[PDB]
């Protein structure tokens, strides 16, 4: 609480200009924050999601979502609280890594690709290392610092676990990006994220291809039980692949832990051209 | 050394992993 950590904004220190984008859980914009008085002007992107004390989270989410000192997680700059919640963060230009690998399929090299992976992983690690639960990790939910540096974002879907919590109990989060207990059992775990991360990787690997595309968001379970998983990424040696399909295991505490994904990736990284096969 | 031999880059909607029980559920 108090007068420190998590700056709240008087609804006048920022103007909504053009609409950067509208998601399922809200229509984010891109305005300018004028720290009341402080002749200093700032350009950012407003996050006016739309949905009770379900704000305890939002608040507790941001509460740590700002307590960031990692180069891979869009520190929550500030917050807006009216009759409708809004968030601010140091705006990025390029955008969501999906748009990126979509404008550069025939331009990204193994290098970065294997990298992001590790970076993304580093980040998912620090949140895990701070009793957090992302819930919805995806190419879209990740911003581009530089092709050599990427960060993760939030629309406050996370939630901070309280000392005795191991799993979170429940917008909507696209079905296709979540584990099986998340669908079938409205359950959110440090491990479910891993599974989300496997999809992410898939995307990037397939250069942001639509996971499952063609097969309704209904059967994903129907087949997820039948032991069906995303196809293999053409540019992916049957060695990269395995760490992915591995996070999609049915047993949840049998999957690759975050610290780990970094290890096997901070390794592959050491020889990109060896695990991926891209012409250019 | 180890890539998918798809028939015209055609990457299928799904890759099956059954009967493995690490991916196939008790149901």
């Amino acid at each position: 609480p108090n007068q420190a950590l998590l700056r709240i904004l008087k609804e006048t220190e920022f103007k909504k200009i053009k609409v950067l984008g509208s998601g399922a859980f809200g229509t984010v914009y891109k305005g300018l924050w004028i720290p009341e008085g402080e002749k200093v002007k700032i350009p950012v992107a407003i996050k006016e999601l739309r949905e009770p004390k379900a704000n305890k989270e939002i608040l507790d989410e941001a509460y740590v979502m700002a307590s960031v000192d990692n180069p891979h997680v869009c520190r929550l700059l500030g917050i807006c609280l009216t009759s409708t919640v809004q968030l601010i963060t140091q705006l990025m230009p390029f955008g969501c890594l999906l748009d990126y690998v979509r404008e550069h399929k025939d331009n990204i090299g193994s290098q970065y690709l294997l990298n992001w992976c590790v970076q993304i992983a580093k980040g998912m690690n620090y949140l895990e290392d701070r009793r957090l639960v992302h819930r919805d990790l995806a190419a879209r939910n990740v911003l581009v610092k530089t092709p050599q540096h990427v960060k993760i974002t939030d629309f406050g879907l996370a939630k901070l676990l309280g000392a005795e919590e191991k799993e979170y109990h429940a917008g909507k989060v696209p079905i296709k990006w979540m584990a099986l207990e998340s669908i079938l059992h409205r359950i959110y775990t440090h491990q479910s994220d891993v599974w989300s991360y496997g999809v992410t990787v898939w995307e990037l690997m397939t250069f942001g291809s639509k996971p499952y595309d063609g097969i309704p968001a209904s059967e994903i379970s129907s087949i997820l039980e039948k032991g069906e998983r995303l196809p293999q990424p053409p540019i992916c040696t049957i060695d990269v692949y395995m760490i992915m399909v591995k996070c999609w295991m049915i047993d949840a505490d049998s999957r690759p832990k975050f610290r780990e994904l970094i290890i096997e990736f901070s390794k592959m990284a050491r020889d990109p051209q060896r695990y991926l096969v891209i012409q250019g | 050394k180890s890539l998918p031999s798809y028939l015209n880059g055609v990457m299928p909607p799904t890759q099956s992993f059954a009967p493995d029980p690490k991916y196939v559920s008790s149901k």
